[PDB]
């Protein structure tokens, strides 16, 4: 014989608590790829991000190694 | 801050000795220098209204302590655009500063609070 | 632990299925087929539901009159049920005329007369029950349900068939398709209450032996359904309450997650505002609609058939200027079971349903509907100790598993009836069963 | 199908990285393709083409 | 006509494959492609129209 | 139905100006909102006739803004007004802010409006420091070069942001046609926003001075507040008048009527008065990056009054112990003020460090505990 049922209550915040939240992580790290690919696909042109991110990319990162001739250069 | 956080941690400040031998004078002082009771109002008519909760509790006031509230809001709010304070019969007693509504608002709190928790259970 | 069900065959391949409980002084006896209107074609539809109403007109031996005070001296009574894909016809009776109800349920089945007279005296009464099934709201809903899901599919036709078809049923197509479908394989005897396993088998031998063998004898409950997301508006402003059923494809009797399908399904489960206990229910579902006055009740289902099923929900609101947010809300809480589900919601509906699937046998119709049911869907009665290891086996993260590949980005069947100008158009409600945060 | 899609498309977080991801990638490639493709229309007739007498 | 449980005639749009994954997902295909010449277009626009801000010829020769 | 009411546009404006039922307790604290609107319209109509005179490119536009005080027909009055009301437009939101906090304005139900409030205050400032530029005289360019600069500290990027703010390598031409054409745009963002707290406020309707509901007990805003808000009004243009008409330059810097000089750097380099207590914060921490982000901070910090004020009631009419805690507070930021235009120098460098510690500890522990405490004290003294 059961005299009560068998529970606990979970730690909870803003109705949220571990369980649902530990579901969700994965996501918010996708989205924190989204994010991190969109802004520095945003700032590719910029040439600070050529030079200290893209160039050292391996294999790839030769697309962002250009040099204009100084014979083709007013300034 | 919920009215049961209030309750709860005034109660514990009224159980031990010490404490309510400090904080109840100091308590009573406080009340006489704000000053509401000069406007005719109760304690309880100055807490913030404007939350699912205690639009609840409001509802489930006896319908005599709830036209009794309002006539107090109104009379209120007459005194304050006319920057007078209350006279005679107009200015609440310590003996009429009833807590009509903290038993409502506790039921309304002790609810929702239990239905966060339960919502949150887990099968053991 | 119930009393276990004893099962026995005959010659010609007639299983009869017993469950006795000493403690009623009842009997329900009667015989589960598996076979329904699925069984039809186009020009025949409404045939099985033709002849449920003939089995009760009279028989080789008895007049229709005499059939009337046979089973009123018996004392108990018969019933009769056509669907899809089963059709049931049973007795209940007192404990000790058990062998009068199966004698008559024999002759009703096997020796009925089908009389020209009597199919054109029913001709009519059919043509008037298409014109009244038009009140019983829920049963338009789904009927129109299963038309859409299964956009001219057996399973999309309706039960009664067109007014056409009644008119031109003859005793020669009825007697064709109760001899091809009505076989001794395809049939089973069950007996619930104060029976006798050892007596029903011997009221078998003697008056169901002489039944037709199929030729190609399949199992009990052997069947392609191709689901179509679509819907059917049926807008009427002058009702007060609008009825509402969303549906994806859902699972067969024999899927494997037929059980995984039944938790989800617990997850959002029922919720009536008439029943004093539904505003504490645990189901975020209900929660929101009890809070907000979303709708009158909902109910949650999973309807099984051999080869497919429907999973999805029924609503009924007379909030007309926030269906929009009922249908909103529910879908997002199918969401959920993709994306946000737990141990905390799985094993509490777990629990729920562990005790839910046996509280529902409660009386001796009950527990002969489910040994008649189980025997023709899936070949066997299935002990509680198996259902409790089943149920025990589904996991949260199969059922996020489930809801993935079953509701997520799906399409769905859509049926509005009453004031439904609040429904959205297809797309909109088809956008909800995604969420663009996940 | 059930893959790529249960990979890059059901999360609309994965599926939003695989378009922004793409974007990238096809700027940068269109870029190489179009600057060379406008050379050889354009042959001969550009500084780039001329430069080299002076 | 007058039934309404006979569904209208719909087979000259329906496909087959409406239920498959190869379906769907080729419609997120055209969703995504259209998705990512957005973004490219966007990100060109924004970059060679805010480059206006950025010092000008006559400023850089004076440098 | 009355035409103000069936009518779309009408029972728009009728919302808002004539039916809207407001608390028939307001006091003189609630005339801020239409002061500020007042230096709006102001500042829209002398703003737009000085674009009508000005010239933004840098070789003309200190000389402009002379032409305008000395050849233009009362250009001088539409210079001073527009300067001046620079100044009563922040005396005025300071005010409005100060109302909000000490009211418990911030409170739910409006929450939405005083978060929209504080991006309004942030744009105000970006509006005013970009306008000061324009004269392009010493306090102007010296001014720009410093608080452009603050950027530089962003990690990594900050001084191409710089570069591209300034659109070359130094403040000059191409910085001073760019803030002409945003600080042109700025104050049309500004009336958006003020237009979307409004209507955000909507919802609940004003506060009032009790902190309670006026639900029971409501006033039309016209006639009533109309009137009472055109006593401000005058009393505003008083104040208006005695500064353009007979000091018009008190509240100015004398530097900026010498033309920028990238040379010469002028003896002090101060913000416009009313954005010294931000400066004052900013000096505080040695850290560059760490003064910009307290500075910032700041600011951004008034968007959690709504979590930090525990009080079951709203506002401070009652509380005698809030009241005291905000008057300390307020006194503190007239201090930051004053610190903010004395030299870098003792006492005042740790004097400035103290009031620093001071502002943030209202927000972050004295306001939770003190109004914690008086929850306490209201039930236990009503007892
Ligand atoms: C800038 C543009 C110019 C436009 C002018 C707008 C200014 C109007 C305004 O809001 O303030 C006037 C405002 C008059 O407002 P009110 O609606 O009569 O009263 C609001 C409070 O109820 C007043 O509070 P109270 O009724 O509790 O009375 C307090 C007040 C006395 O209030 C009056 O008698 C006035 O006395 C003081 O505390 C004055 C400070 C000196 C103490 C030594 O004066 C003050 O409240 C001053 C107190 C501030 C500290
Ligand atoms: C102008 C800039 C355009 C930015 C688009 C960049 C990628 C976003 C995109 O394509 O949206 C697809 C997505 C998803 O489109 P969807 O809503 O058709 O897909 C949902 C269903 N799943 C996830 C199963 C595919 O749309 C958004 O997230 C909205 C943002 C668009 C703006
Ligand atoms: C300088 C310090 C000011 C402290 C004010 C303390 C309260 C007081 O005496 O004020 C009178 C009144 C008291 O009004 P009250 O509404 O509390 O009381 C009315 C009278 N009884 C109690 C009977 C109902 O307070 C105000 O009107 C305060 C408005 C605050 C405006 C502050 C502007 C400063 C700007 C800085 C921005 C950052
Ligand atoms: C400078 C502006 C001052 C000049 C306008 C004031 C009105 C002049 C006299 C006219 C007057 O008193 O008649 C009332 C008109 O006032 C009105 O209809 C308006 C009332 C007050 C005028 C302005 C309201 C200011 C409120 C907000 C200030 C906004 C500042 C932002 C720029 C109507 O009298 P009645 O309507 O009471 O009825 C009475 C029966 N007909
Ligand atoms: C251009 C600047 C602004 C204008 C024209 C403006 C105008 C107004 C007006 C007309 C009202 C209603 C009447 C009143 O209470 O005074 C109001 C209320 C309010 N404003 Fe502003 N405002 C401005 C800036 C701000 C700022 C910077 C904040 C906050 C940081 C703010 C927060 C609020 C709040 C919270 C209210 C509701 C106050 C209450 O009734 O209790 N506003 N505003
Ligand atoms: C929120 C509204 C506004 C504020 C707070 C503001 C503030 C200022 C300030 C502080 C100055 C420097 C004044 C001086 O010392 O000479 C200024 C100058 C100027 N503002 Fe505005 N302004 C506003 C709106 C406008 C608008 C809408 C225009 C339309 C173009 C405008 C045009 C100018 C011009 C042309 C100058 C330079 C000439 C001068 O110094 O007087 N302003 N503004
Ligand atoms: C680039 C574009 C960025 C879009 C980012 C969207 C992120 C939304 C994540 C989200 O909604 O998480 C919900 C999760 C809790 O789940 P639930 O309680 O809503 O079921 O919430 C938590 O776990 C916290
Ligand atoms: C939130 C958004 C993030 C911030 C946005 C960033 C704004 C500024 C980014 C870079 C703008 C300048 O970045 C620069 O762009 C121009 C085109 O615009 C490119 O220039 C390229 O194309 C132009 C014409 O299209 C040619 O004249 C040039 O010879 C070639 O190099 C540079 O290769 C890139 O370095
Ligand atoms: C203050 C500047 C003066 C111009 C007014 C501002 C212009 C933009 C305001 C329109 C934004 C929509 O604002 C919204 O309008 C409707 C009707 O007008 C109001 O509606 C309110 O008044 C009408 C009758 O007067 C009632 O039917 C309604 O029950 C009530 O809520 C909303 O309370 C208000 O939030």
């Amino acid at each position: 014989y059961v005299k009560k049922p068998s529970y606990k209550i979970v730690p909870h915040f803003l109705g949220f608590n571990i369980p649902t939240v530990s579901k969700w992580i994965p996501i918010f790290g996708i989205w924190g790829a989204a994010a991190g690919i969109g802004a520095l696909f945003l700032i590719e042109g910029v040439p600070r991000t050529r030079q200290d991110i893209l160039s050292k990319i391996p294999i790839i990162g030769e697309h962002w190694i250009r040099e204009i001739p100084a014979s083709d250069n007013p300034f | 801050a919920s009215i049961t956080s209030v309750v709860k941690t005034s109660e514990l400040i009224l159980k031990s000795p010490l404490l309510s031998k400090i904080v109840v004078p100091l308590a009573k002082t406080y009340v006489k220098f704000s000053g509401y009771r000069q406007l005719g109002f109760k304690m309880n008519d100055l807490i913030i209204e404007e939350t699912p909760n205690m639009q609840l509790a409001l509802r489930r006031l006896p319908p005599t302590e709830s036209y009794d509230r309002v006539y107090r809001l109104i009379r209120a709010t007459q005194f304050s655009l006319s920057h007078k304070l209350a006279t005679g019969n107009d200015i609440t007693k310590p003996e009429e500063d009833d807590h009509y509504l903290i038993p409502y608002i506790l039921d309304v709190e002790a609810e929702a609070f239990e239905k966060d928790a339960l919502d949150n259970l887990e099968v053991v | 632990v119930s009393p276990k069900t004893r099962t026995s065959n005959l010659k010609n391949g007639l299983t009869i299925a017993s469950e006795s409980n000493p403690l009623v002084q009842t009997a329900t006896v009667g015989v589960w087929i598996d076979a329904g209107s699925r069984n039809e074609n186009a020009y025949n539809n409404g045939t099985a539901h033709f002849f449920e109403h003939l089995a009760f007109k009279g028989t080789d031996k008895r007049s229709q009159h005499q059939l009337e005070l046979d089973i009123e001296n018996m004392g108990g009574h018969l019933n009769a049920y056509t669907s899809r894909e089963s059709t049931v016809y049973y007795a209940k009776s007192f404990k000790d005329d058990v062998p009068k109800s199966v004698e008559i349920l024999a002759d009703i089945l096997q020796h009925s007369k089908l009389a020209e007279s009597a199919i054109d005296r029913e001709r009519e009464v059919i043509t008037r029950e298409l014109e009244e099934v038009n009140k019983q709201y829920e049963e338009v809903v789904f009927d129109h349900l299963h038309a859409t899901a299964f956009m001219n599919q057996p399973l999309g036709r309706t039960i009664l068939g067109p007014r056409e078809n009644i008119q031109t049923i003859t005793n020669t197509e009825l007697r064709k398709f109760i001899t091809e479908n009505y076989t001794a394989d395809r049939m089973v005897l069950v007996g619930a209450g104060a029976v006798d396993h050892d007596a029903l088998v011997e009221l078998a031998e003697k008056y169901f032996s002489h039944l037709p063998s199929s030729q190609s004898p399949v199992p009990l409950g052997t069947p392609i359904p191709n689901f179509v997301g679509s819907e059917v508006r049926l807008r009427d402003d002058t009702m007060p309450v609008a009825h509402i059923a969303i549906a994806v494809e859902g699972v067969s009797w024999t899927s494997e997650d037929y059980y995984t399908a039944l938790v989800a399904q617990a997850i959002i489960g029922n919720y009536d505002r008439a029943v004093g206990t539904s505003r504490h229910q645990g189901s975020r579902l209900s929660n929101i609609v009890s809070e907000n006055n979303l709708a009158n009740s909902f109910q949650s289902f999973s309807t099984s058939y051999s080869d497919t099923g429907l999973w999805g929900i029924y609503l009924t609101s007379e909030n007309t200027t926030q269906i929009d947010d009922l249908v909103h809300f529910t879908l997002k809480e199918w969401n959920r079971l993709s994306t946000s589900v737990s141990n905390l919601q799985v094993e509490r509906a777990k629990s729920q349903l562990k005790a839910g699937l046996l509280l529902s046998l409660d009386g001796t119709t009950y527990v002969a509907e489910d040994i008649g049911r189980q025997l023709t869907t899936l070949g066997r009665r299935v002990t509680p100790a198996e259902v409790e290891a089943k149920l025990e086996a589904v996991t949260e993260h199969d059922v996020r598993a489930w809801a993935q590949k079953t509701l997520y980005d799906k399409d769905i069947a859509l049926v509005g009836l009453g004031p439904i100008e609040g429904l959205y158009d297809y797309n909109r409600i088809r956008n909800d069963m995604s969420m663009m945060r996940w | 199908a059930t893959t790529f899609y249960n990979v890059f498309v059901k999360r609309n977080s994965a599926f939003v990285a695989t378009i922004l991801a793409s974007a990238f990638v096809f700027d940068m490639t269109f870029e190489t393709a179009i600057d060379n493709f406008w050379d050889r229309i354009n042959a001969g007739k550009q500084w780039k083409d001329i430069r080299h007498k002076y | 006509g007058k039934s309404t449980y006979k569904i209208p005639d719909f087979t000259p749009y329906l496909k087959k494959d409406r239920n498959t994954d190869a379906n769907r997902l080729f419609s997120y295909f055209m969703i995504g492609s259209f998705g990512m010449l957005s973004a490219a277009g966007a990100k060109a626009t924004v970059q060679d129209f805010l480059s206006n801000m950025s010092a000008s010829a006559d400023v850089l020769a004076m440098a | 139905m009355a035409l103000r009411k069936k009518n779309s546009l009408l029972n728009m404006a009728n919302s808002y100006v004539l039916d809207s039922p407001q608390p028939s307790n307001l006091n003189y604290f609630w005339n801020f909102g239409s002061l500020l609107a007042l230096c709006l319209v102001i500042q829209l109509a002398t703003g737009i006739t000085l674009a009508m005179h000005y010239t933004s490119h840098a070789s003309l536009a200190f000389d402009s803004v002379e032409h305008i005080m000395r050849d233009v027909n009362f250009g001088w009055f539409i210079r001073y007004a527009h300067a001046n009301t620079a100044s009563f437009f922040f005396i005025c939101i300071y005010a409005h802010m100060g109302r909000n906090i000490y009211y418990g304005s911030y409170k739910t139900p409006r929450v939405l409006p005083w978060s929209i409030g504080v991006i309004i205050f942030l744009l105000l400032i970006i509006t005013a420091f970009m306008g000061y530029v324009l004269v392009f005289g010493q306090m102007s360019l010296w001014g720009a070069t410093v608080i452009c600069n603050l950027v530089s500290a962003i990690p990594w990027l900050g001084e191409d942001i710089v570069h591209f703010l300034w659109g070359g390598f130094s403040v000059g031409n191409p910085t001073l046609q760019r803030f002409f054409a945003l600080h042109y745009l700025m104050p049309f963002v500004l009336a958006v926003f003020a237009l979307l707290h409004l209507i955000a406020l909507h919802t609940a309707g004003s506060s009032n001075p009790l902190g309670i509901t006026s639900n029971v007990d409501k006033l039309s805003m016209h006639p009533y507040y109309s009137f009472k808000d055109l006593i401000t009004v005058f009393a505003f243009l008083l104040m208006f008048t005695l500064f353009v008409f007979f000091s018009p330059d008190k509240l100015g810097h004398p530097d900026n009527y010498i033309p920028a000089n990238p040379m010469v750097t002028p003896a002090s380099i101060v913000p416009e008065w009313y954005l010294l207590p931000f400066y004052a914060i900013l000096r505080a921490i040695p850290d560059k990056l760490g003064g910009v982000i307290a500075m910032v901070a700041a600011i951004l910090i008034l968007l959690i009054l709504p979590i930090v004020d525990r009080s079951i009631i709203r506002g401070n009419a009652f509380k005698p112990i809030s009241k005291l805690l905000f008057g300390f507070f307020i006194c503190n930021f007239l201090l930051l003020g004053v610190l903010g235009q004395v030299h870098i120098e003792p006492p005042f460098i740790v004097l400035g460090q103290i009031c620093t510690i001071f502002y943030f500890s209202y927000f972050l522990i004295l306001l939770p505990m003190v109004s914690t405490i008086e929850n306490i004290f209201f039930y236990i003294g009503s007892l």
